[PDB]
RNA sequence: AGCCGAGUCGGCCUGCGCGGAAGAU
RNA sequence: CACAGGUGGUCAGGUAGAGAAUACCAAGGCGCUUGAGAGAACUCGGGUGAAGGAACUAGGCAAAAUGGUGCCGUAACUUC
RNA sequence: AAUUCCUUGUCGGGUAAGUUCCGACCUGCACGAAUGGCGUAAUGAUGGCCAGGCUGUCUCCACCCGAGACUCAGUGAAAUU
RNA sequence: GAUGUCGGCUCAUCACAUCCUGGGGCUGAAGUAGGUCCCAAGGGUAUGGCUGUUCGCCAUUUAAAGUGGUACGCGAGCUGGGUUUAGAACGUCGUGAGACAGUUCGGUCCCUAUCUGCCGUGGGCGCUGGAGAACUGAGGGGGGCUGCUCCUAGUACGAGAGGACCGGAGUGGACGCAUCACUGGUGUUCGGGUUGUCAUGCCAAUGGCACUGCCCGGUAGCUAAAUGCGGAAGAGAUAAGUGCUGAAAGCAUCUAAGCACGAAACUUGCCCCGAGAUGAGUUCUCCCUGACCCUUUAAGGGUCCUGAAGGAACGUUGAAGACGACGACGUUGAUAGGCCGGGUGUGUAAGCGCAGCGAUGCGUUGAGCUAACCGGUACUAAUGAACCGUGAGGCUUAACCU
């Protein structure tokens, strides 16, 4: 099925009445503009696209412009895509709002990682530091052997080195769902989901 | 990493930056335009606009407490008759940064820092 | 938080005042035992006419740590102490007849409850 | 946050007494066995609290049969039903960690009465 | 670690293939001494954005 | 052979194939 | 080499201190002849650490720890 | 045994578990009396073994304060081929 | 005219003659538990005492603690206990200098990375008028482990003692990804106590130096010991193996023609990259509609007028970052600093009055001070311009409009 796009806002929890702490994420999920429909016969394939949010006007090029005017809606933040099945439909201008996920009880959530940037082996493989006395020398967080000798003569393709870390797409699945309030635009889910204050978020129905 | 943290290294430790920087706090307030490098002139705002919003109230234990963070009683009296007065009644932004060119000897960049009054 | 080598204090009449750790039961390449659990200890310092002796090996089973448990709400209990009470080797049921100082909620089963009976509080 | 400060002033308690480090507190919390719920009392000296909103705590110590013992109350939670102030204390600090070496004569609390 | 083999001048300058300098795009002129000037900074006489503001 | 009507049994010499056949970038 | 090395004699202020030890100052003398920014892995010199406490290692290597004055008190053995 | 190949000899003590350690037996491969034999209080930046205290030595690493590494301007090397 | 040789640490990759988990045939296989052979390499596969040890013996665990190749893998990655220099001693051999795959104590481990390789991150040009966005998926990588309790059932089986297959439900060990609401660590940029000495004329009050002088608490950020989630179920084609119908060979026979089952191995289903896929793909929107000259007559060279869509540069900057790169904003404005209100931490400031001989105590007073946080506000700084990018976009053939 279809999902939305959202907007991370923190971090809270909600007491129950048998003494029970469920710490939650805060969503919030305004309406989604649907601005273009693809079908078989034109592009081949069957998808929706849509928009949210808002933007201020000097900031719009001619060409995003043109694109908006022609489905009838008021500019958003981006530009996001969805796949149909059998049995979906949808029309060009129509709203969609949180209240679809008044039944489901789980969901996927995809978003941004905050980025650590340049990152040695113990922090980002979990290797095992050397000695710090017995006469260690200069090796105390290096990483080691990495090969053999004349027989292969080089070193393996996809080997653990020190490099970049973070600031990638991540996937984190089957989260229970608390709560769905429509008169304030909010979806409250267990536990934590990547990203940092104010990113962006996709939420769907969970596949598995 | 340093994520949503405030302040300036400048290649020194903590002693030298304060002590520097109270030296610094004076010369402006008794020249009232000065010429440095343009990351310490960003950071002297910091440290001379707290000083003048002390000054708009005039007590005894005002006065020590410029005295405390100065060091320097011409300093605390121009402050507390004739700054205080003048700046009654804006808020905040005393102080004004103008980029001039390049240093001879080391090619650092350079700012005036002055009084909007001048 | 208990693991090999950690020296404990015993609650229980059996005879032993001091014991250590050599083992923590469960699976492979385990490395705590906290309240509710069962290890495997030897005996470092008894008293001289009780049941049990200086240099023997037996199980037994977590009742107080310094580290705590966690509650549902979020909440914890702390103790300054870690302490233990001394079971059989192969029917792992008390040796002793009295225990001294309170306890917890977690030995609550079918297992523990001649000592849930026994105690003088459970917290 | 506006949103994160309404969806929290909902769930606040609105009766809970006023108490300070050194004071003396009895605290009744919920307790199940089986079908059945009934009250238990915890009594003992405030060493430490947090002042946080909806997640405010606080920390009491007694000694009990020979033995410390500790415990951190979170104040919003439905499972403490009330808390009272039986003494009043007179300190200097805001944290009291230094009793925990100290036992018997040497760890008495002079009284307040303000 | 040293090199086995002496490299060549046509190697030399592939690797300087990304050395060369940059020139400014274009000056400002100011409203009222008409001087020309770094955008951003005052004038070689002291003036920026039409104030004397130096002596 | 199984339960009535043309073939059926087992040794010999020789051509070409089949199993026996598990290793390290 | 305008080199973190080597080189005999004389003079001896104040407060605290057993002191020519050590800390802070006087008279006097200096800031050590490349600078300006940023705030990654890794290396050098240091500060702090939940629970455990030699489980490390050829080996408690290295670190951590003890540390002043007055008084009470102090074992086997001994060439006393 | 600063001496013993066979050998981690056999028996006792210390540890949950001791090829090292301490006490004994005698089958001394190949001790032994001024190229001295057996003992000995005190002394040692000397070799071996066990305990109390103590800890980032370790389970298993986390954060911070400084000097390089990185970027701009000035000067400006080496082994090898 | 030099290829560093035992054991340990860090980090690995392949084979199958398979240690565990998966599927089967025979049993001198009643059940539970075992013995032997065939198929299968997806994932997994201990901590200590002694010794320089690899081995080995011993203690206590586990579903299990596989066997081999890779210069007996790995010193321009680390160690230096052992072998294998110069000092000294014992036993033994020699008249002696000395010697012993016999013992014992001591004993300097160098190199700033040009080329290949590997982990990350940019600049150029191409893709046929130029520009801003959203995608399809040829191809590539990651992941794949398993214990115990309960029901079915004290049933099937068995003289009894014992005790299941098949199918359901719960709670753990080890490993991986993300995050900071809770429990905590750090917090030389926040508050306080106190020892020695120097100064601001002096009292009172403050600052500098002694490892942040020595200490006690602690905001934001980062973070594990903290707390959320994961390994699948389904589908296709099969391995060893089990079958249906059926002749050659009037019977029988899983096979020769036909038809059906069957595993953590194979191809998908889950997550991430991906059109330099030169075989350079698709869809939506936006911009440009002027005059002349020469010549060797063509995908030709030049002059005047014109300068769009958009981009780059500069400034204020970020939970983005080595530098480039990426994201937000530039008066038609909340991008940074300051300013106003709040919250959080520390814990009752200074000045004045009262009690006391005095050190000190009490009132004004939960006072004063308060970084990186939340909600607001144009006071200061983000300047009009200038620069790059053009002027309707090649040839041949086919099918449709005129
Ligand atoms: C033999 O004794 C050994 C051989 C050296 S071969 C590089 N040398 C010892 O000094």
């Amino acid at each position: 099925m279809i999902g939305l796009v959202g907007k991370k806002v923190g971090m809270t929890r909600i007491f129950t009445e048998d003494g029970v702490s469920i710490p939650v994420t805060v969503i919030e999920v305004e309406a989604n503009r649907v601005t273009q429909v693809k079908d078989l016969a034109n592009d081949g394939y069957r998808a929706i696209q849509v928009t949210t949010g808002a933007k201020k006007a000097n900031r719009v090029t001619k060409p995003e412009a043109g694109h908006f005017a022609k489905a009838g809606v008021e500019a958003g933040r981006g530009l996001w895509e969805f796949r149909l099945a059998e049995g979906e439909e949808f029309t060009v201008g129509q709203s969609i709002s949180v209240e679809l996920f008044a039944d489901v009880k789980k969901v996927d959530v995809t978003g941004t990682s905050k980025g650590k940037g340049f990152a040695g082996t113990v922090k980002r493989w979990n290797f095992r530091t050397q000695d710090a006395t017995h006469g260690n020398s200069l090796s105390h967080r290096v990483p080691g052997s990495i090969g053999q000798n004349q027989t292969p003569g080089k070193v393996f393709k996809g080997k653990k080195m020190a490099g970049q870390m973070g600031n990638e797409r991540v996937t984190v699945q089957s989260l229970d769902v608390v709560r769905v309030d429509a008169e304030r635009n909010l979806l409250l889910v267990k536990g934590a989901v990547p990203g940092a204050t104010g990113s962006d978020l996709i939420v769907k129905p969970a596949v598995k | 990493m340093r994520h949503r943290k405030s302040g300036r290294q400048l290649n020194r430790n903590s002693s030298h930056r304060q002590a520097m920087f109270r030296n610094m706090a004076g010369s402006l307030v008794r020249h009232e335009i000065i010429k440095t490098t343009l990351p310490k002139a960003k950071e002297l705002r910091r440290v001379v606009e707290p000083l003048i919003t002390l000054a708009k109230t005039d007590s005894v234990a005002n006065r020590r407490l410029a005295f405390a963070r100065t060091r320097d009683n011409e300093i605390v009296a121009k402050l507390f008759n004739e700054l205080g007065p003048r700046f009654a009644s804006r808020a905040g932004g005393y102080t004004r940064i103008l980029k001039c060119g390049f240093r001879a000897g080391d090619n650092a960049p350079m700012a005036y820092i002055e009084l909007v009054d001048r | 938080m208990i693991q090999e080598q950690t020296m404990l204090n015993v609650a229980d009449n059996s005879g032993a005042r001091r014991v250590m750790c050599i083992k923590v039961l469960g699976g492979s390449h385990r490395r705590y035992a906290g309240v509710g659990d069962i290890i495997k200890i030897t005996i470092k310092e008894a008293i001289p006419r009780g049941k049990v002796k200086k240099g023997d090996v037996l199980k037994a089973v977590v009742v107080r740590t310094k580290k705590g448990v966690r509650r549902p709400d979020g909440s914890v209990i702390r103790f300054d102490g870690n302490a233990c009470v001394l079971l059989n080797n192969n029917s792992e049921q008390p040796i002793g007849t009295r225990i001294f100082g309170p306890v917890t909620r977690e030995l609550r089963s079918e297992k523990f409850m001649k000592i849930i009976s026994l105690a003088p509080e459970v917290l | 946050s506006n949103i994160i400060k309404q969806l929290e002033q909902e769930q606040m308690k609105q009766d809970v007494p006023s108490f300070r480090p050194g004071d003396t507190v009895e605290v009744k919390v919920w307790v199940v066995e089986g079908s059945k719920k009934r009250l238990q009392a915890f009594e003992g000296v405030v060493i430490a609290i947090r002042n946080r909103g909806l997640h405010s705590a606080f920390t009491v110590r007694k000694i009990s049969n020979g033995e410390g013992v500790e415990r951190v109350f979170q104040t919003h939670s439905p499972v403490v039903d009330s808390i009272s102030v039986k003494r009043r204390g007179a300190v200097r600090k805001a944290k009291l960690y230094y009793l925990r070496e100290r036992t018997g004569k040497a760890a008495r609390i002079k009284e307040r009465l303000n | 670690a040293v090199q086995q083999n002496k490299p060549t001048r046509s190697k030399r300058g592939m690797r300087r293939s990304h050395d060369a300098l940059t020139a400014v795009t274009s000056l400002s002129v100011d409203k009222t001494s008409g001087e020309k000037h770094l955008r951003h900074h005052i004038t070689a006489d002291g003036y920026y954005r039409g104030r004397k503001v130096i002596a």
